[PDB]
RNA sequence: UAGUCGGGUGAUUAGCCAGACUCUAACUUAUUGAACGUA
């Protein structure tokens, strides 16, 4: 049907602007333009910062049966939710259901036909549960056009016979117009992390340098602290030159860190001996990453990364980290000390400003200035098993 | 019979296709004259698939409401079977009524029977399934005054007063699970809550913010775009045509449009189409 | 690779090409293909193969077409589980086999 | 770790310092000490070690005749042995989930 | 309660009032229930002649007690942890000072 | 032979193999061991020989097994061409299979 | 503030008036089937 199509995308629906692009000149010049200004379209508001047009933002998530929970809601707000509790709740259920939604946006933007992280039929159905099945339904928004993204994320339990398919087509077809519109047209694509408790590891002793690398190993909660060594060092060797878009997206990673990470000020590359080694001034002092903290060396793998996964994964952007994306972290206040504690947010969710940060914590002093729209707080004695603050 | 179907797909409006399955032409004599042959009990609340009773009606059963509700069925036809509508009839021979009735999408499944959409009498049993269903939820409704109404896979609530349908969902569940033990169920996905702050519509049917039908701000424009199209004579056949069936539906649904637009323009121009 | 994993196993997925290595690097294609024909005897004088792999971001997922091979592989797991049958011996030496010097 | 390794058998050797990291890097001396003093009771009371690393060595000497003691006496006949442990933030790890059968 | 479940030989602990595994267990229930249960281990191991082999001597180091623990717990590890191994020497470094209420200004 | 790091972000070695400038991965596997013996023979010789003008003039017993493994025959033919001219003061003992490199070498020496 | 409902101008946009805000829209599927029209 050409002419619903055509009134669709003349209207703004992006869907059916995208498949007027997938039937005509594609086997147009007016459809293509639609659907990547659709995701290109922006303006510098007062504060100097980008904002999209059309905004990507997680919207709700639905837990049925899921691990602790029979039932839950959270509306993502649209920018920063804190989900405080304490241990036995679910808050790293939670992110780790997002972030398996999440992973087959990852997997359809590396790939058409693609495929996604998997509930687990052994240890994410709620033993209790009568149904033997899990569900993490989800809705995303990306504007006007679309304006609702469904996914649901199902596993039925292990031994029944009753499987439970999964609802990731819309996933699929908005991961096909960013990777389409991406390959005919360069474009910005979304940013996904999951931070959680495994980015504490001790600093152990691909091309690095592509795209599409921005996406390995970004949703199994360790980062890759590794790649972002690897590829600064790769950065500093092709931009040493005099002493070009590689000395800004090094610039820009310096800059990030440096702001985020207090008791780092500085960090560079060193190879005056045969190690190629990364120096940070550290407390004022110059030291190894090795010699760094347990809260120090988190509080840089988390930042670097980010950095790393939003310079090269929004090119085009004036500033890349002003790029979109959705952001989980298990929890915030890991190695900090707690006036690292207060502050971390604020500044986290200051050089990253479009981005969706779903933060877990259970230090009530990890919320100092975060407004209470952004608290989803699970009541001690109403425990986590009940469909905020 | 259960295998004499014609399966195909229609596209969707924004992407994908639906499959859908037409039944043969002498089996859909065959159901249409059993229909005749006996009225299965249907609840007034099922606004849909009945004479007379259409959208604008099942629409304004909530326009005097303030706060909106609504949940869909997840896959409702395909999960009724045999099972379903046996025990529907036995609360209140038989083999060819199975046969007639039912449709097997599965060479091999001789037992994978389910309604289609495209089943002439699949709106008389989906309407039959649930008559018991209808009536322990309106009775619930009514006892904490609420008005529900049912699109074919969209269960409608309303109220004025706050806080009462956010027990209604859970509700639904239990009496689903009591009534058709475990097969069909409900879609927790697409569960809407809404109010006069957001943008409340029944089955297409957009609510405004003054309890009277309306056809949305979205297609109020749109065909009126149309019409100034119409007015230079810059459409087509198909597209003309296309505009006189939504100036009909805008005619049925909101007469007062189709009055407004009179006095814009002229009455001789919309008697032409 | 494909012939041997289908043999051991039904539905066995032999070695794939890798999005690494196994893809020139400058090629406005962006992707790489290894197509392959065998000789079976008077009866399937052809058994097409293709083994394919895309770089990542690329609209259409460039695909090895392994199916003609995998069926004469499965015909030969099949008639040998049904009956024992003399199966082919493949076999790969390069330099590593310079190398200095369990009854299940 | 000295006090440990010479418990389980003689002349054993405890770990020492790290050369790249445990030594400070604005060090006039370019050597690290680590000065401990132990108290065994009343018996034996005082038991210094000191760990030594250069960019130096380690009297390591007591630690060595109180757990050659240890040792002695718990091969003589069984006795009660200290509880040596230290845990860090890398006692955070995923449960492995996969166990072992080490044959006792 | 902690229980082995026998054909896998699973760790059951009942958590919150459910019986869960350790791997449907929080990080700081499981790496609490380590750096408790380790030390069950060794002391048992290494004092085959105590009638309460908890009471037995050493020198234990806990780094960053208050790891992966919310506040309420944060006030009572230290207090149980002494309870259970009065003549252990503890020697515990943290950053977060709420379990210092428990403690006498002694051993700060 | 040179180091290009200062450029491609990694460290690559690049030679002029036949007039080329290429990696040292394009070259042949035989010169490749050819390489890393002889590189590996002059820092040995260069590290044991601190006053000496020339370093590579210095004394020693050089055992080579199969000098012309994996070498095609051109290289085979060229090999030895220069091991005695960098390295006069040095006892090479070799072994080969090859007659290819026997039509560089005196009979005195076989 | 934000979203939302949708009265006119202008021509699916822009843009002027109103308004209201239970934690809380997301406009759907054709040839069946109702309902609209049309013939
Ligand atoms: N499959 C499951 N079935 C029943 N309960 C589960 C299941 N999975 C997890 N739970 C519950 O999860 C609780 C642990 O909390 P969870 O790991 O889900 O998040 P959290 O504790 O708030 O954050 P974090 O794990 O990072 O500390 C367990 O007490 C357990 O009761
Ligand atoms: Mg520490």
């Amino acid at each position: 049907m050409t002419k619903q199509y055509e009134r669709k995308a003349k209207g703004g629906n992006l869907l059916s602007a995208f498949e007027l692009y997938q039937r005509n000149t594609d086997n147009v010049d007016e459809w293509f333009e639609t659907c990547r200004d659709y995701i290109q379209d922006g303006h510098v508001d007062e504060s100097g910062t980008f904002r999209p047009d059309n905004a990507f933002y997680l919207r709700r998530l639905t837990l049925k049966d899921f691990r602790r929970f029979s039932l839950l809601e959270i509306k993502f707000e649209e920018d920063l939710t804190v989900i405080i509790g304490n241990n036995g709740k679910g808050k790293t259920s939670i992110l780790y259901a997002i972030a398996k939604t999440l992973s087959w946006f990852v997997a359809n933007i590396l790939k058409e036909g693609g495929s996604g992280q998997r509930l687990s039929e052994l240890t994410d159905i709620k033993n209790d549960a009568e149904n033997r099945y899990a569900d993490v339904s989800s809705t995303f928004f990306f504007g006007k056009g679309l304006k609702s993204v469904p996914i649901r994320l199902s596993r039925s339990a292990l031994g029944t016979a009753e499987r439970r398919d999964s609802e990731v087509k819309p996933a699929r077809d908005l991961a096909d117009i960013w990777r389409v519109i991406n390959e005919a047209k360069t474009i910005n694509l979304p940013t996904f992390a999951l931070y959680n408790v495994e980015r504490s590891q001790p600093f152990n002793r691909g091309r690095r340098e592509e795209r599409f690398d921005a996406y390995s190993q970004a949703l199994g909660g360790a980062g890759r602290f590794d790649h972002f060594v690897e590829w600064y060092i790769y950065l500093h060797k092709r931009t040493i030159s005099d002493i070009v878009t590689e000395s800004v997206q090094k610039s820009i990673v310096e800059k990030s860190i440096c702001s985020v990470v207090p008791s780092i000020s500085k960090i560079w590359v060193e190879m005056t001996t045969g190690s190629d080694l990364v120096k940070v001034t550290n407390d004022g002092h110059d030291v190894t990453i090795d010699q760094l903290s347990d809260g120090q060396r988190v509080f840089l793998s988390l930042v670097a990364d980010l950095a790393r996964r939003m310079v090269m994964l929004n090119p085009l952007l004036e500033n890349p980290l002003e790029g979109r994306g959705i952001v989980l972290i298990d929890e915030i206040e890991l190695h900090l000390h707690p006036k690292w504690q207060q502050e971390v947010i604020l500044n986290l969710r200051s050089v990253f400003p479009n981005i969706q940060f779903i933060i877990t914590t259970h230090s009530p002093i990890v919320l100092s200035t975060i407004e209470k729209r952004c608290i989803r707080e699970f009541d001690p004695n109403d425990d986590g098993n009940q469909s905020d603050s | 019979a259960p295998r004499k179907y014609k399966v195909y797909k229609i596209p969707k409006r924004t992407t994908g296709f639906r499959v859908i399955a037409q039944p043969a032409k002498g089996l859909k004599d065959i159901q249409r004259a059993f229909v005749q042959l006996y009225n299965f009990p249907v609840h007034d609340a099922s606004m849909a698939y009945m004479k007379g009773k259409g959208i604008r009606d099942n629409a304004a059963a909530h326009a005097g409401n303030q706060y909106l509700l609504k949940a869909d069925l997840e896959d409702f036809f395909n999960s009724i079977t045999p099972a379903i509508f046996w025990r529907c009839i036995e609360m209140s021979d038989k083999f060819f009524i199975e046969k007639i009735l039912f449709w097997q999408p599965i060479k091999h499944r001789k037992t994978k029977l389910i309604l289609s959409v495209g089943a002439p009498s699949s709106p008389v049993i989906s309407n039959f399934c649930m008559y018991e269903f209808d009536n322990r939820i309106h009775a619930a409704c009514n006892k904490l005054e609420i008005t529900y109404t049912r699109y074919a896979d969209d269960l409608t609530f309303s109220c004025n007063i706050p806080n009462v349908l956010k027990a209604v969902p859970s509700t639904i569940e239990a009496l689903l699970k009591d009534l058709f033990g475990s097969e069909l169920r409900l879609n927790h996905s697409k569960t809407v809550f809404s109010s006069k702050a957001h943008n409340r519509h029944v089955t297409g049917v957009t609510i405004n913010n003054e309890e009277t039908l309306s056809l949305g701000r979205d297609r109020k424009r749109f065909i009126k775009h149309l019409i100034n199209q119409y007015k230079y004579g810059l459409l087509d056949n198909e597209d003309k045509a296309y505009l006189t069936g939504l100036l009909a539906f805008a005619s049925h649904i909101e007469p007062g449009f189709i009055t407004r637009m009179n006095e814009k323009y002229s009455l001789e121009l919309m008697e032409r189409l | 690779s494909w012939f041997v994993a289908n043999i051991l196993k039904e539905g066995g997925s032999g070695q794939r090409l890798s999005e690494l290595t196994d893809i020139k690097n400058d090629a406005e294609n962006r992707y790489a293909d290894v197509s392959s024909t065998f000789f079976f005897g008077k009866g399937l004088k052809s058994v097409p193969i293709r083994l394919s792999r895309s770089a990542l971001g690329t609209a259409e997922r460039r695909d090895s077409e392994v199916k003609p091979a995998r069926d004469l592989a499965d015909i030969w797991r099949v008639i040998n589980e049904a009956k024992t049958i003399n199966l082919p011996t493949f076999a790969l030496y390069n330099v590593e086999r310079s190398q200095p010097f369990n009854a299940g | 770790s000295w006090f440990v390794a010479n418990i389980l058998k003689e002349g054993g050797s405890g770990q020492r310092l790290s050369e790249l990291t445990d030594i400070k890097n604005d060090a006039e001396n370019r050597y690290a000490d680590v000065s401990s003093t132990f108290f065994f009771g009343k018996g034996l009371k005082s038991v210094p070690i000191r760990l030594s690393r250069s960019a130096r060595d380690s009297e390591v000497k007591p630690a060595r005749d109180l757990a050659d003691i240890w040792r002695v006496i718990n091969e003589a006949k069984t006795i009660n042995l200290p509880t040596f442990a230290l845990y860090n933030v890398e006692r955070s790890q995923p449960f492995n989930r996969n166990t072992k059968d080490n044959a006792g």
